[PDB]
């Protein structure tokens, strides 16, 4: 390897417009991984009836089918107060909510 | 009117320089009263001098 | 709720009364039942209440807290007891949280058990403590008295 | 030399004018080598350099000029004397209340506006929502709708002409918009053909409170204070004791406490977490700035490894560290001696005794003195 | 007669053990000030203890032959100014 | 009542109902002492016994509401304990020099 | 009802509106799925994503950010390191070379329809006949290639940026029209249907003959505010085409996988209390480990798919004890201790530990570098760390009074007495510096800043003077010998004694 003028400009233009530091020094040829970095450093410069479209407020959300398929919608019914609906409220969520702590 | 007794206590409470009032007293209640009011001691009485 | 009223009173270990309490409770209210609970008894509170009635009316005498007789004297022993106790229920904490990660099927002892989890409790009592205090050692008429 | 002193509410502009640099990492120092951090507490480039006229990473120590700074490390050769009054300060993501005109005896908040003690805190801890600018809708101003069903099931009368804040930025927002000389006159006529009952004990604190505001030129809004100045790295000094174990104050906590809560709500703001986890945020970076103050008021705060309290600034200059006995008033002296007092039958009136071991060293530079203007000795070292 | 000072407050140390300085406690002061004495206790506050840039200025002053001081501000009143500083308050001085 | 064997007695067996495991006491002995007390003064160090109390793993709770466990045979194993200091004749508590 | 507590109020509230759901998690991931997929679907568009994608497609070739990184390599190889990702090369080239008739098409009809859009004249079908099946074919190219999540965010993030400039131009209509009581509803309308018509401002005027009295500044703003925005369209934009929808669509597919996200780091947000209660008392506080965990929680849900572990739990107690663990060593410590050093400690401690307890009475240090097979001088360096420094103010005394601070001497502060000696120093060696000739007295004060505060070298004090190098040292070794004597340094040997 080699340290003369030219070996500078080309490192400091080639870490300039952005390439891998691990092949810089394979590039310039005979520098080794840790000259380039301590010539860089000492030098600086380092189904439902809705689609997944036609969802409005207050309406069920609970997914049916996969949504990486053909057919993925969801059900769009009553469900206001709630992100799920009523008949997917139970099976959603825990039954039997029976939890209790100190305070 | 009038003038109005006091207890030695709130005597300086309620003194004209608060770095008096400071020492002795609560230094919570005698800086945040001064601080919106904005006073400005004189140092006229012996305990700013000191 | 229920399991709060039940650990803040009705609690073994939550609810600590030595013998000597209630041998003391009994004396000063005859209640035929000592050295087996450590727990207030719900007959208990009920008996305090009608001698407390009883007495707001007359008929009863207060019982002074500078007397001699309401007073005990917690030496060495307990006291380090004590520190030794809430040392092991540390111990006995940080052993039932570290239980549940290691595999307990096809282990062994001596492993599961913390090196240090009391013995710095028992060793801050003697070094730091308002009780343990330094030995006068000017005489033999200080280190009698 | 100096006279009139005068206090008052410092502006966020004023805080920034004092500090010189701003604090981002709680990084005292480092563990291979003691020197000071980039954005640390105890920082070379925002406190000046450590050293007297030798400045860091060795390149002008030479100490002959002290106008130059270092441009690889980035602090100017300076004495140590100008680590101590210089001062930094903390930018905050969201503003805070402060403690002392919060929690004091009157509450100097709910002095303005008509206010009582217990809805301020309810708005500050995120517990309810305040509404102002009402329209034509329900919910007028100032109704505090407590639970979230008023805020969501009740706020179905458009998205526009209801304004509704939670937290120190309805406070700050109800304090800029509060008028002075409007609120004063209306407070003067009504104290003027009254009955004077129970009205006039709270108009006559408020017409106060007014005026004192107004003629002090102090903005009501600086009550909700947005940065925080440090205390400069000698108060808080951290000097190695004998045998390699450093020993700290207790003021150092509180600072990386605050930065460190600080950085997480700045974190928090960035990565758009949900509502319920940036509100706990802001609760306990408020929770830590009005702590850093006075630390009584609000639930205690206790370090894990001390089992003692720590002491904040408010707890310093009240009884141990303040000018009442500590250091303003009683303090040590120098060029002075104790002992044993004995009686002299022997000895006058305006005569007393003194050993010669404490005379001796009581008027070492009197005989320094002597033995210089005798021409028994020569150097003062000598001597 | 001169001992180790302090680390924040800049003033002798107390207790026997390592060169203490006996403390000028606030019922003192008043001694003090019930007498016509306004120069001692004047000198016993800022130049013996407080002030640390004119401290050496008497002691060169008393080695040379002159007696005379000079106090311009004592260093507690400084760390009292930075320490109100850091709150809210605005502490600044005039004139 | 009193004692380390009080408060072991007290609470002996650290279960789990997660994975039904028991720790079961049966006695804990003393040893000699390391230092002796006139080395202890000079030395600077802790006069003090070390503390060992045996204890069993096997549980009696198995899967399935099974009885005995599949290790039929107790574990058995020591474990050491920090020590306490002891007390000399005159009641000095000598923990440093 | 007061409580002056931030964790209990915390408690209540993550309390009194959370759940648990077994099946629930299933929901919230094919909601998080379907989200993802309209939001692709919506950025898969012409003119704005495709073209400007398409200049860095162009740089292929050098394998530099063409393969490997505009694209992820976990999905493709899953569709079909160093011996790996060998026929993801081909595979990209192939589809590069797929996609360089779609490239081509559109391309020289892009510029025609802008400017289509811009004069305002009715486009005909004789266009659209080819531009439907090329939307068709890059459509289908595009749906195949499933690049990675960067470039996908940075498409959105422009996306987001033209939208933040549309929506300050449509506020500033707003601001500008409702002066005089204008909706915006009916204005916006009007916008989206006549802004082909470049007098669309002008023909309104008829229909709106309220307007007469504000028309003046309403063409005088609206003219070259529609010329700014045709001229920000046309510079490096699609024509709009109904792109308001185009651009919701994906904000509202942002929308849904937020809430989903909020929902399902919400409902687990009890699960992080239980591994905080384990760390405790190692320096940081509980509301503080707590918002770690949130953060660790946050993090491990973007990151969820049918594995192995069909549980949300057993994937994100690793990240919130990782969060946990990751941060009690950084804030709670006091210092500035790295990972890799805290991990040390702890092995080592660790094994120490081990070999007191089954060895003999203590490990020595010498043993254990052999034991963790590391350096004596590491194994050293290890110990004596001083970690967590003694505070000032606990108190020394038994009482509360004599704290710590008290008890501590103040080194860098100079005593008057060795001030004192450097003012009769300094006096001294002007007095005796009163013998010497003026030339060898000037040199030396010149070389030694005795009145100067600069220093001055040999050479430096030479180019002033006439002896340029050498007869320098020999004047000064004659003015040091002149005060060698006893006689003319009798006064200043003490000093040095
Ligand atoms: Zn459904
Ligand atoms: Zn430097």
């Amino acid at each position: 390897m080699s340290w003369t003028d030219e070996r500078v400009s080309t490192l400091k233009k080639l870490w300039l417009d952005g390439l891998s530091a691990s092949q810089i020094a394979k590039q310039l040829g005979g520098v080794t991984r840790n000259a380039v970095i301590g010539k860089v450093h000492r030098l600086g410069l380092s189904p439902g009836s809705a689609t997944v479209l036609t969802l409005g407020a207050h309406m069920c959300k609970w997914p049916i089918g996969d949504p990486s398929s053909e057919g993925f919608t969801f059900c769009g019914r009553r469900s206001s107060e709630g992100p799920y609906c009523v008949e997917h409220a139970r099976v959603a969520y825990q039954p039997q909510q029976t939890k209790k702590k100190s305070g | 009117t009038q003038p109005v007794l006091l207890g030695i206590t709130k005597a300086s409470l309620q003194t004209k320089s608060f770095i008096s009032a400071a020492s002795f007293q609560e230094t919570t209640r005698v800086l945040t009263e001064a601080s919106v009011h904005g006073k400005t001691d004189t140092l006229e009485g012996l305990k700013e001098n000191v | 709720a229920e399991a709060m009223f039940k650990s803040l009173f009705f609690d073994a270990e939550r609810y600590d009364l030595s013998s000597v309490g209630r041998v003391k409770m009994n004396m000063r209210l005859e209640q035929d039942v000592s050295d087996e609970v450590r727990i207030l008894r719900k007959e208990d509170v009920l008996a305090v209440l009608k001698v407390l009635v009883g007495l707001r009316d007359g008929r009863g005498e207060i019982d002074d807290i500078d007397n001699l007789g309401n007073r005990r004297v917690r030496s060495v022993g307990e006291l380090l007891e004590n520190q030794y106790r809430v040392g092991l229920l540390r111990m006995e904490r940080a052993i039932k949280e570290r239980m549940s990660s290691v595999d307990i099927d096809t282990v062994m002892p001596h492993d599961l058990i913390n090196a240090k989890p009391a013995a710095a409790a028992v060793r801050e009592f003697f070094g730091s403590s308002q009780l343990s205090q330094f030995m006068d050692q000017t005489n033999p008429l200080s280190e009698i008295t | 030399t100096f006279d009139q002193i005068r206090i008052s509410l410092a502006s966020p502009e004023k805080i920034r004018s004092w500090s010189f640099g701003e604090i981002k990492k709680p990084e005292t120092i480092n563990y291979r080598t003691f020197k000071p951090e980039r954005d640390g507490l105890f920082c070379a480039r925002i406190f000046g350099p450590t050293k007297d006229y030798e400045c860091l990473c060795g390149k002008y120590k030479r100490m002959k000029y002290k106008g130059i700074i270092c441009e690889k490390c980035g602090v100017e050769v300076t004495l140590a004397r100008v680590r101590r009054e210089r001062m930094g300060h903390i930018e905050l993501a969201s503003p805070v209340a402060h403690i002392w005109f919060l929690k004091s005896l009157p509450s100097r908040i709910a002095m303005m506006l008509d206010m009582p003690l217990k809805d301020i805190e309810r708005v500050l801890y995120f517990e309810y929502y305040i509404v102002t600018e009402p329209g034509l809708t329900p919910l007028k101003q100032h109704q505090l709708l407590s639970e979230d069903d008023y805020m969501r099931a009740q706020e179905e009368y458009g998205d526009d002409s209801f304004t509704a804040e939670i937290g120190a930025e309805a406070i700050q927002n109800l304090l800029k918009a509060i008028d002075l000389e409007k609120e004063a006159e209306r407070l003067r006529e009504e104290l003027s053909g009254t009955v004077s009952d129970m009205k006039q004990k709270k108009f006559s604190k408020r017409l106060k409170i007014l005026e004192a505001f107004q003629e002090s030129g102090n903005r009501p809004e600086w009550m909700v204070l947005t940065v925080v100045p440090v205390i400069p790295p000698e108060l808080r000094p951290l000097v190695p004791l004998d045998g390699g174990r450093f020993a700290t104050s207790d003021l150092n906590d509180l600072y990386r406490r605050v930065i460190n809560r600080n950085n997480r709500l700045k974190r928090l703001i960035e990565l758009r977490a949900p509502d319920i986890i940036i509100r706990n945020e802001k609760r306990m970076l408020q929770e830590s700035v009005d702590a850093l103050f006075d630390n009584g008021r609000r639930g205690r705060v206790i370090t894990g490894a001390n089992k003692r309290p720590l002491k904040s600034l408010a707890d310093m200059l009240k009884g141990k560290q303040g000018r009442f006995r500590q250091n303003l008033l009683g303090k040590r002296v120098d060029y002075s001696g104790r002992s044993v007092i004995v009686v002299g039958p022997e000895l006058k009136l305006h005569e007393c005794g003194l050993p010669k071991k404490m005379a001796l060293e009581l008027f070492k530079p009197f005989i320094y003195a002597r033995l210089d203007a005798k021409g028994l000795s020569g150097t003062v070292k000598q001597s | 007669s001169i001992g180790p000072y302090s680390l924040v407050t800049q003033q002798p140390l107390g207790g026997k053990a390592q060169f203490g300085g006996q403390r000028f406690g606030e019922m003192e002061v008043w001694a003090l000030e019930a007498y016509g004495a306004a120069y001692t206790l004047q000198e016993m506050l800022t130049v013996k203890s407080d002030d640390v840039a004119g401290r050496t200025k008497v002691y060169e002053s008393i080695v040379r032959g002159d007696d005379t001081f000079e106090a311009g501000i004592p260093e507690s009143f400084n760390v009292l100014v930075k320490e109100m500083r850091s709150l809210g308050l605005n502490v600044e001085l005039e004139n | 009542d009193e004692g380390v064997e009080a408060v072991f007695k007290s609470v002996f067996p650290i279960k789990d109902f997660n994975e039904r495991a028991v720790l079961e006491y049966v006695s804990y002995e003393f040893e000699e002492p390391k230092y002796d007390v006139e080395e202890c003064i000079q030395r600077d160090m802790t006069f003090a016994a070390p503390l060992k109390v045996k204890l069993r793993l096997i549980v009696f709770e198995t899967e399935e509401e099974t009885g005995a466990r599949s290790v039929k045979d107790i574990k058995e194993q020591d474990v050491y304990m920090g020590d306490i200091p002891l007390m000399t004749d005159k009641g000095t508590f000598i923990v440093n020099g | 009802d007061r409580t002056d507590d931030p964790v209990r109020m915390y408690l209540r509230e993550m309390g009194s509106v959370e759940l648990l759901s077994r099946e629930g998690e299933i929901a919230i991931a094919k909601r998080i799925e379907a989200g993802r997929d309209t939001m692709i679907r919506g950025l898969c568009e012409s003119a704005l994503t495709f073209e400007a994608i398409m200049v860095w497609r162009e740089e292929l070739g050098t394998g530099r950010i063409l393969l490997r990184e505009v694209i992820d390599l976990e999905g493709t190889y899953a569709a079909i390191v160093s011996a790996m990702e060998g026929e993801l090369r081909e595979g990209v080239m192939a589809i590069l070379d797929a996609i360089a008739s779609e490239f081509e098409a559109f391309r020289k009809l892009q510029d025609k329809l802008v400017g289509s859009r811009l004069k305002g004249e009715d486009l005909s079908d004789a266009d659209r006949k080819a531009y439907e099946g090329l939307s068709a074919t890059i459509i289908q190219h595009l749906k195949t290639l499933k690049l990675n999540n960067n470039r996908i965010e940075a498409l959105v993030e422009q996306l987001y940026a033209i939208n933040k400039r549309l929506i300050g131009l449509e506020g500033r209509l707003l601001r500008l029209a409702d002066s005089y009581g204008i909706s915006r509803g009916e204005f916006l309308k009007a916008y989206f249907g006549s802004e082909l018509n470049p007098t669309w401002s002008e023909q309104v005027k008829a229909m709106g003959v309220r307007w007469t009295k504000f028309v003046e500044n309403d063409s005088q703003s609206v003219t070259d505010i529609r010329s700014e925005i045709a001229a920000l369209a046309t510079e490096t934009g699609v024509p709009i085409d109904d792109y308001r929808r185009i651009v919701q669509t994906v904000q509202k597919g942002e929308r849904e996988a937020r809430q989903a996200k909020k929902e399902m780091v919400e409902a687990n947000l009890r699960l992080v209390i239980s591994i905080a209660k384990k760390y405790t008392n190692r320096g940081l506080q509980f509301l503080d480990l707590i918002q770690e965990g949130n953060i660790g929680l946050m993090k491990a849900v973007d990151k969820f798919e049918y594995r192995r572990g069909y549980k949300f739990s057993t994937y994100a107690t690793w990240w919130i004890r990782q969060a946990i663990t990751r941060s009690i060593a950084d804030q709670a410590r006091t210092i500035r201790i790295p990972v890799h050093m805290i991990e040390t400690i702890n092995k080592i401690v660790r094994t120490s530990r081990q070999m007191l307890h089954e060895i003999g009475r203590e490990p020595t240090p010498e043993e254990l570098a052999e034991k963790l097979a590391m350096p004596l001088e590491k194994v050293r360096k290890v110990l004596k760390i001083a970690k967590e420094p003694i505070s000032l103010e606990t108190p020394i005394g038994d009482e509360e009074d004599s704290h710590l601070g008290d008890f501590i001497e103040d080194k860098n502060a100079i005593l008057p007495i060795d001030a004192a000696i450097q003012s009769n120093l300094r006096e001294t060696t002007t007095r005796v510096l009163a013998s010497l000739t003026p030339r060898e007295e000037r040199v030396l004060r010149m070389r030694f800043g005795i009145g100067m505060n600069t220093d001055h070298t040999l050479e430096e004090v030479g180019q002033q003077f006439s002896v340029t190098r050498e007869r320098i040292r020999q004047i000064e070794a004659k003015a040091l010998r002149k005060l060698k004597h006893p006689s003319r340094s009798r006064k200043l040997r003490s000093f040095l004694d």
